[PDB]
């Protein structure tokens, strides 16, 4: 079969930057009959299907931005974004369309670097509906920050917690190139009712000192 | 206008079979190839095969020969991919796509996550994350839904039936010790209009046929 190899696996660039990436095939994708190079480029964002950008190596799919272009021939191909826009963050895949079986490269993930932005921090007590069920989840939200490395710690009555929380961070935002993060502290209703102050403490590169959001149970 | 609509995510036991469907519209079904692909995270994209519904001709990737079967029903313009003898490694998002002869595969469907596991499906509990004085920032307010304890993935969340998209963040699910998943979805809105607007998170967990629409409002203390 034809092996496709993309480089780099990922890159970071600033809005406005020219970005290029490479796709190499183990065998030529040049069709001697019609002189087309049967290579296709797709763009894929997290949770979405691949979107066709370029086929026959250099033919743009209708509606694709002028800033995208494919080039190359034989076994060596390039995809270029002339001026990187915020919505262009994605993983870009090349595909052998020349001969069955169709095969794909492992993608180049394009990420954006932008100015530091501190998180906006919010906290949500458990709902009374959840409490009826015997469990209490406290949620801490960190909105629209950059870079992605935010650190959250949970304190209950000023005691640092361990082992009872989970968090996840979003993909990078396609408009403002930030990240958001949600952390959940989960306790039995019984433990929740034994303590008063619930706090989430956040450190981030954009903050000189920690930022804390808290509430008193039943206030 | 060209649209490919896939069937919902499912859990399947090892050894079972699954038949994913792909309903086509907006073009002449017998005149284009349907391509099938799958994707596991970290492991990229794999071609399964293609089928030309005007005749039913199929090409398979040798790695899927004998395990995958593509068919197409031209009376309902629906293509199907059946995968047999399911193993854990077949856990993946399966896609269909449409390809005019001579051209590339386009108009990919939304994907169907098939999870191969012995564990039974479990629908989520959905709880509000009410806006409050602890979720405000300079005239905006954050609010959300917590979607707890479901299996397998995925859960989808929209707000106000898709009419509210700006300022929404739906977070990747986390794995609990129990093997169940949870996720949250939040949105930032104007504080000025919390009294007149209505915010509803629409949660769908297709593997368990669960749909929940939860109204999220400020709560009296």
């Amino acid at each position: 079969d034809i092996q496709m190899t993309q480089r780099p696996d990922s890159l970071s660039a600033s809005v406005g930057d020219r970005v290029t990436m490479s796709c190499k095939s183990s065998q030529s994708l040049l069709n001697s009959g019609d002189q087309k190079n049967y290579l296709t480029w797709y763009q894929q964002k997290p949770g979405q299907p691949p979107k066709l950008l370029i086929y026959w190596a250099s033919t743009g799919e209708s509606g694709v931005p002028d800033r995208f272009s494919g080039s190359g021939s034989g076994t060596d191909f390039t995809f270029t974004i002339s001026s990187l826009q915020p919505e262009d963050i994605a993983t870009y895949y090349c595909q052998n369309d020349y001969s069955y079986p169709w095969t794909f490269g492992q993608g180049t993930k394009v990420e954006i670097k932008r100015t530091v932005a501190a998180p906006s921090v919010f906290i949500f007590p458990p709902s009374d509906q959840q409490l009826k069920s015997g469990t209490a989840s406290v949620v801490c939200l960190n909105n629209n920050f950059y870079p992605k490395e935010a650190k959250v710690q949970w304190k209950v009555d000023n005691a640092l917690q361990s082992g009872n929380s989970q968090e996840s961070v979003t993909q990078q935002d396609s408009k403002d190139s930030t990240y958001s993060l949600s952390s959940t502290l989960t306790l039995s209703k019984a433990d929740y009712e034994k303590h008063k102050v619930y706090a989430c403490e956040v450190t981030h590169q954009g903050l000189s000192s920690p930022v804390t959001k808290s509430f008193n149970r039943g206030c | 206008q060209v649209q490919l609509v896939q069937s919902g995510a499912e859990v399947k036991k090892p050894g079972a079979s699954v038949k994913v469907s792909c309903k086509a519209s907006g073009y002449t079904f017998t005149n284009s190839w349907i391509g099938w692909f799958r994707q596991a995270p970290g492991q990229g994209l794999e071609w399964i095969g293609d089928i030309y519904p005007g005749g039913g001709y199929t090409n398979y990737n040798e790695i899927f020969k004998g395990k995958a079967t593509m068919t197409a029903d031209t009376s309902t313009n629906t293509a199907y991919m059946e995968l047999s003898s399911l193993r854990s490694e077949d856990t993946a998002v399966y896609y269909c796509s449409r390809g005019i002869p001579g051209y590339a595969m386009d108009y990919w469907g939304q994907g169907t996550l098939v999870t191969v596991s012995s564990a039974s499906t479990k629908g989520p509990s959905v709880f509000p994350l009410a806006p409050s004085s602890k979720s405000t920032s300079g005239g905006t307010a954050a609010l959300g839904c917590l979607v707890k304890d479901y299996f397998p993935e995925p859960v989808t969340v929209s707000w106000n039936s898709g009419a509210l998209t700006s300022g929404v963040h739906t977070f990747p699910a986390v794995l609990q010790s129990s093997g169940l998943y949870s996720l949250s979805s939040v949105v930032t809105v104007p504080s000025s209009s919390l009294g007149t607007q209505t915010y509803i998170c629409n949660v769908n967990h297709k593997p368990s046929n669960t749909k929940v629409d939860k109204k999220v409002e400020p709560k009296s203390c």
